[PDB]
């Protein structure tokens, strides 16, 4: 028959369809998960849907997962609470087989599964309670600690009083009466966590809010047979905005840190300004350009923004990123606007910090000098950036730096002898050409 | 707190001595 | 103006001894609305 046919495959696709669903739920993925798991009719695979839930849960290779699936579960029986109050009703018989089976494994994998559906408001406090009686009946106690130091938070909210008195009979248990060891420490640390509060039991999945889950909070209590329905999931046969082209507030920032960048006396005045108005750091970048085009009004090099830029770069490493990000934007972008005027300010404010490690020596293998990857300005810039570190440093500790750099765009080794003929005619020009002694070696061998 | 810097008073020194700290001056 | 100006402070009974840096700075003129009123010492280049 092909009706009895397609039923079969169609509730074969939907308990297919379930299955990987629960095994690839995970936190950020709940509202996707749930999203397909709402297009497979849900209400015909009502106890497919529910078992799926309960062996992914009892499987003991989750309960990690467990939060993560009470979650969906409050988004099921938000939008259908017959599939929570069914649920709902399974949950309590396992736990209630197992007790009696003395299964502790699975007991407490169905308990922190009561304990996380009570934290999203799908069960009651009574049900939680009577466990908790028939618990604390026996000894059972390392069930017991888990289910409190998930679920006690929300519980003792909802049901103070007798919590309360459920503490007051676990406290008879520690200090009138005897108890295992291993047991009992863990008892102790239920009460530890009592005076911490309850603040490393209470974080989870709460997508839903507390109206959106339709607060079908089912009353259903330990004692009740609950009608154990594994029979419907067996198989069956169905009869049935303004643009902004313009930056006035950033042109108010720039008046800002215009107007601090003045009003200072020194450079460790400026700089405690500047950092005591806790600048974003998207503006950290912009910050440094403001610092840098005042530099360049000055008409003359100062010590004031060196010292500045080096209180700047020593407090948070985002300032010493801003330099470093500044410096191949000045270097590959902005020479070639600059006037030499202004060249000679900024070659001695480059030179200043390069020559004191506030600037590392590899920003300087960015730089490379041929015919043409070079500016007849940029070979300006050069010239006074050497020559803040010929005059700090000295002949002999620059070249000692250089050595340690290991760059090729002012230093050509590999080859191609137009370049070494280039830059040995280049920094000669500068007034230095003692570091070029190693390229005359491999300009004659060339030859 | 008065830890050896600032003014013995903000009389006569035509200030506030408001003092804070270097945010500059750390390493 | 040359007064709108955080003066530094630092640790008097040390800074005899030896020169600490600046440490600390002592406000300099105080308005209950707050301007930075500029100093011409960023105006006038320095001799070195």
């Amino acid at each position: 028959d092909e009706d009895i046919k397609f039923q079969r495959e169609n509730w074969e696709m939907i308990r297919s369809h379930v299955s990987p669903i629960i095994s690839n739920l995970t936190m950020d993925n709940l509202q996707e998960s749930h999203r397909d798991l709402f297009q497979v009719n849900i209400l015909i695979g009502r106890n497919i849907i529910c078992k799926n839930v309960v062996d992914f849960t009892l499987n003991k290779q989750n309960g990690r997962l467990i939060p993560a699936l009470s979650a969906l579960i409050a988004l099921l029986n938000s939008d259908i609470p017959d599939i929570g109050e069914t649920l709902a009703k399974e949950l309590m018989l396992m736990f209630v087989q197992q007790f009696n089976r003395k299964d502790y494994v699975s007991c407490g994998n169905i308990l922190q599964c009561l304990s996380i559906l009570f934290l999203y408001d799908v069960i009651h406090e009574i049900v939680i309670l009577q466990i908790l009686l028939l618990l604390l009946e026996k000894n059972s106690l390392r069930l017991v600690i888990a289910v409190m130091k998930i679920c006690g938070w929300k519980l003792a909210l909802v049901s103070k009083k007798t919590h309360d008195m459920i503490w007051e009979k676990l406290r008879y248990i520690l200090q009138t009466q005897e108890l295992s060891s291993t047991l009992r420490e863990s008892l102790e640390t239920l009460f530890e966590i009592r005076q911490k509060d309850y603040k490393s039991g209470s974080q989870g999945l709460f997508i839903l809010d507390p109206t959106s889950y339709t607060v079908h909070t089912h009353s259903y209590i330990v004692s009740d047979e609950d009608e154990a329905n594994k029979e419907l999931g067996n198989f069956e046969k169905c009869e049935n905005q303004i643009y902004d082209m313009t930056s006035t507030n950033d042109v108010e920032f720039k008046k800002k840190i215009y107007l601090v960048l003045k009003s200072s006396l020194s450079g460790d005045e400026a700089a405690h300004k500047l950092l005591k108005l806790k600048i974003a750091n998207n503006l950290k970048k912009s910050v440094v350009d403001i610092i840098i085009k005042s530099s360049l009004q000055e008409s003359t090099f100062s010590k004031f923004y060196s010292i500045l830029s080096e209180r700047m770069i020593t407090f948070h490493r985002s300032w010493q990123t801003a330099y470093n990000e500044t410096f191949e934007q000045n270097y590959t972008q902005d020479i070639e606007d600059y006037e030499t005027d202004q060249l000679r300010i900024l070659g001695k404010f480059w030179g200043h910090l390069i020559s004191y490690e506030f600037l590392p020596m590899d920003c300087l293998k960015i730089i490379k000098l041929t015919e043409e990857e070079s500016c007849p300005q940029g070979r300006i810039f050069i010239k006074f950036l050497f020559q803040e570190l010929v005059n700090e440093l000295g002949l002999d500790e620059l070249q000692l730096r250089l050595n340690s750099s290991k760059l090729d765009g002012m230093f050509p080794l590999e080859g191609d002898a137009e370049h070494i003929r280039y830059s040995i005619n280049f920094f000669t020009a500068i007034g230095l050409g003692l570091l070029t002694e190693d390229m005359r070696s491999r300009l004659t061998i060339i030859q | 707190s008065y830890n050896g810097i600032g003014l013995k008073s903000a009389k006569g020194s035509s200030t506030s001595g408001h003092v804070q700290r270097s945010l500059a001056s750390n390493n | 103006s040359a007064s709108h100006i955080l003066i530094p402070a630092s640790d008097l009974s040390w800074s005899k001894q030896t020169d600490t840096g600046i440490t600390h700075f002592r406000a300099g003129m105080t308005h209950e609305d707050e301007k930075l009123i500029p100093t011409i010492f960023r105006y006038i280049t320095t001799w070195e």
